[PDB]
RNA sequence: UGUCCCAACGUUGGGCCCGGUGAACUGUACAUUCCAGUGCGGAGUCUGGAGACACCCAGGGGGAAGCGAAGACCCUAUGGA
RNA sequence: AGGGAAACGUGAUUCAACCUGGGGCCCAUGAAAAGACGAGCAUAGUGUCCGUACCGAGAACCGACACAGGUGUCCAUGGCGGCGAAAGCCAAGGCCUGUCGGGAGCAACCAACGUUAGGGAAUUCGGCAAGUUAGUCCCGUACCUUCGGAAGAAGGGAUGCC
RNA sequence: GUCGGGUGAGAACCCCGACGGCCUAAUGGAUAAGGGUUCCUCAGCACUGCUGAUCAGCUGAGGGUUAGCCGGUCCUAAGUC
RNA sequence: GUGGAAGUCUGUUAGAGUUGGUGUCCUACAAUACCCUCUCGUGAUCUAUGUGUAGGGGUGAAAGGCCCAUCGAGUCCGGCA
RNA sequence: UAUGCCAGCUGGUGGAUUGCUCGGCUCAGGCGCUGAUGAAGGACGUGCCAAGCUGCGAUAAGCCAUGGGGAGCC
């Protein structure tokens, strides 16, 4: 378990009316990498969802602080806002 | 529309004919309703 | 307005219906005449020699 | 010569009408009037028919909903057939 | 589980649009067993099913604007969109004025202030559009 | 006033790669061609040279007198309307 | 009576519906019939037969299709807005089915579009395309004219908020 | 659309919640014609569905339309027999 | 000043239509579609349903237009091989 | 030696071929009118389960009589 700051500037590569979606993907990929786990095993708590979609589908926050914990037999992570 | 009693009887019959060939007929004849109709794909008379 | 597809959408009138006398869906409910058997037009049954090859 | 009553119409809805409103339901000849349905019923099960509602069904038959007088008990009438 | 049917019954029993009925996430199994409307009423009381509140547009911002405009503000040239005759119906305005001038003249008469003949002369002049308003009429009557 | 001088950068949907779905047009045969020539005088296929290791991806369409329609123009028929 | 968890209001303005009048127009004159009223009251009996679901449309109709087409009526008084049944935004209500998704700062090229210095129609058969102007008020308005008009001519000024 | 979750052998698109959106003479309500059971329930996914499907206007099996006072029915219109 | 006329003006009100883009599409969403622009919108107006006129005949504010995707003579079958 | 050419082998796809015939085609002989005593035709019904065909008609794949027939039938 640890607190990490996810940069979401790469969502700018996706068309602007769909930035929120891409953000949620970048978040999952960031945690999967930094916590050494499969993207399939990363659980994003709705709090994170609401944070990224706060200004609608076309406006994402530039970064987001997220608190994630890593555990269990198969290796998985649970994440949430902070 | 407005259906008369006769029209209704005819529609009723068409609904009834529009059924499966009983399974036992399958066995008895040791091996299809060629008059199967669909309300959308088909058009009834009258 | 085209005579094709756009004009087909206006067709919701009922004309030919099941005939009381012959059973064919040919009884024109507005003319009250069967285009198939002649019901409403003649007591005799609608018939013509041209409905078959001349020598048959 | 056609008879008036064809057979009892037995379904979930029919049973409810029987348990909650003292009504019996019948499949009857579609040429029969409400009155002819009332008489026929009174003469077949000896009861007092109070009201009869009819419907020409999409099955080609006529369905009758017969309400008996408070004197009679549908549940019991239907139970003897 | 598929609760769309129950959603329909609930909207009817709660007397609200389907989009406003709320089904508790933790009771899908119980709601899924609900077959009859009675089953739905039962779950409603348990609070497993509820009706979300409907929105009503706020009129606060409108009310303030209404006050400013009633006080004669926020109606400068830059705020008008319709033609002058559209902002105030002229025939309608004349009906307002002329009726006010006749009521005026009618009171002065029954009150003795004007003789039927003086009244007549003023009344006919009003009808000819001689007076801009009631005050304009009074000023005239004062010789 | 980007119509133009004279074009640039950006936006959204496609295009490209991946999963699934999945047609049609067209097909005498052969066929990696190019330059000349010849030939019913407008040839990938004949002649002489030149060039040419096989396969695949993307592209804009020069050629196949490309595909689509037994030329509507013109004439002819002891044709039609 | 009913309905509502509860309270279970009172006044006002503007007033669709509906009611009732006044005016004007016609080289145009705006159905007919059954029926009803005229013609009281009590009580009782009778009131049979046919239709009744559902869709009514970017999937239930017609168009070979679950077709971007076509297809009548009424909801024309929901809030802000404004002249408005206009735009734009938002309720009640409906929907995420104008139904394949995943990926590459995602190249060339195409569709639809934003922004372009200086020049300003040189482009082109031709300002084609795009753009310029714009709502409301005040001032002011030519030739010509069938005296109606031309006319919003033109041109000039103003416009928010407190 | 997205994040969680539900069901299921199987879930991007079946259902619940949250967050994010779309429609305002319509993408909402009632209906005429026309269609004809497409309506409701249960059980299903070989077929139909622009991908998938546990879903459905699909497949199997049942069920559903109740009138003195809403239409028809009665009157006559252009006009028809 | 009142009054409120008009085959009167503006108007994507409803509703009707279609100047240009020679845009998009052109094995289409569509055998006549899509978008913007444009025109009409109290009348020789528009619109629903019913009803009448039939093939050398209708109907036509006349384009040889229209009479069920076809009309300088409909469609079907027959004459007919 | 990839992409691949020609021929064959095993297995498909396909339904030709050969064989078969409950259907046709043509010829010959016989026979020949039906209907208000409601025909022919059609509609809708009718079966334990019944969609189609056939039959039948609310007495609904059937009822009665006489003769035939025969231990099976529906
Ligand atoms: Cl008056
Ligand atoms: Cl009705
Ligand atoms: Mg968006
Ligand atoms: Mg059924
Ligand atoms: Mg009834
Ligand atoms: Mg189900
Ligand atoms: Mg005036
Ligand atoms: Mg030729
Ligand atoms: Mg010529
Ligand atoms: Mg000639
Ligand atoms: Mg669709
Ligand atoms: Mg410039
Ligand atoms: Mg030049
Ligand atoms: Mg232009
Ligand atoms: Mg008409
Ligand atoms: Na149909
Ligand atoms: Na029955
Ligand atoms: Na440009
Ligand atoms: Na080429
Ligand atoms: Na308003
Ligand atoms: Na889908
Ligand atoms: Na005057
Ligand atoms: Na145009
Ligand atoms: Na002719
Ligand atoms: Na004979
Ligand atoms: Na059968
Ligand atoms: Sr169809
Ligand atoms: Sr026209
Ligand atoms: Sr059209
Ligand atoms: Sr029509
Ligand atoms: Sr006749
Ligand atoms: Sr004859
Ligand atoms: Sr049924
Ligand atoms: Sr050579
Ligand atoms: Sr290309
Ligand atoms: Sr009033
Ligand atoms: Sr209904
Ligand atoms: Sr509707
Ligand atoms: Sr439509
Ligand atoms: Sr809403
Ligand atoms: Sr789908
Ligand atoms: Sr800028
Ligand atoms: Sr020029
Ligand atoms: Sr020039
Ligand atoms: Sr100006
Ligand atoms: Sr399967
Ligand atoms: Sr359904
Ligand atoms: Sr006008
Ligand atoms: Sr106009
Ligand atoms: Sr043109
Ligand atoms: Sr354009
Ligand atoms: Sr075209
Ligand atoms: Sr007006
Ligand atoms: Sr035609
Ligand atoms: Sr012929």
């Amino acid at each position: 378990e640890r607190v990490v700051t996810i940069p979401l500037r790469d969502a700018r590569a996706e068309p602007n009316h769909k930035r929120a979606d891409k953000a949620m993907i970048l978040i999952r990929e960031h945690l999967a990498k930094h916590f050494s786990v499969d993207e399939d095993a990363v659980r994003l708590d709705p709090s994170i969802n609401e944070a990224a979609w706060a200004r609608g589908r076309a406006n994402t926050p530039s970064k987001i602080r997220v608190r994630a914990a890593r555990f269990e037999e198969e290796g998985e992570a649970i994440v949430e806002a902070e | 529309g407005k259906k008369s009693k006769a029209t209704k009887k005819r529609l009723a019959k068409l609904d009834n004919q529009n059924s499966r060939v009983p399974a036992w007929v399958m066995l008895k004849t040791d091996r299809r309703n060629h008059k199967r109709r669909h309300w959308r794909r088909n058009d009834t008379d009258e | 307005t085209g005579a094709g597809t756009p004009s087909q959408g206006k067709k919701n009138t009922t004309t030919h219906t099941k005939c009381r006398r012959c059973g064919e869906k040919s009884y024109h409910t507005k003319k009250k005449v069967c285009s198939s058997c002649g019901f409403g037009k003649s007591a005799k049954r609608r018939d013509y020699e041209w409905q078959s090859k001349a020598g048959e | 010569s056609w008879d008036v009553i064809k057979h009892p119409h037995v379904t979930e809805k029919a049973m409810n009408d029987m348990d909650f409103q003292n009504k019996l339901q019948f499949a009857v000849d579609d040429r029969a009037s409400k009155g002819e349905v009332a008489d026929a019923v009174e003469e077949q099960y000896d009861v007092t028919v109070e009201q009869v509602n009819t419907q020409n069904t999409m099955d080609g038959e006529k369905k009758a909903v017969v309400r008996l007088s408070e004197d009679d008990d549908a549940q019991e009438v239907a139970s003897r057939i | 589980t598929d609760l769309s049917a129950q959603k329909r019954l609930a909207a009817d029993v709660l007397d609200v649009g389907k989009n406003r009925v709320w089904f508790n996430p933790e009771r899908q199994g119980d709601i899924a067993d609900a077959i009859t409307r009675e089953d739905v009423r039962e779950l409603v009381d348990e609070g497993a099913i509820q009706a979300k509140d409907k929105k009503g547009n706020s009129r606060g911002r409108a009310r303030e604007r209404q006050k400013k405009r009633a006080y004669g503000h926020q109606k400068g040239a830059g705020s008008r969109k319709g033609k002058a005759g559209a902002r105030q119906n002229s025939k309608e305005d004349w009906e307002s004025r002329i009726r006010a001038q006749r009521t005026k003249l009618r009171e002065l008469r029954d009150e003795g202030t004007l003789s039927s003949s003086q009244y007549r002369d003023l009344y006919d002049k009003a009808g000819g559009g001689e007076f801009d308003s009631v005050a304009d009429l009074e000023r005239y009557i004062d010789a």
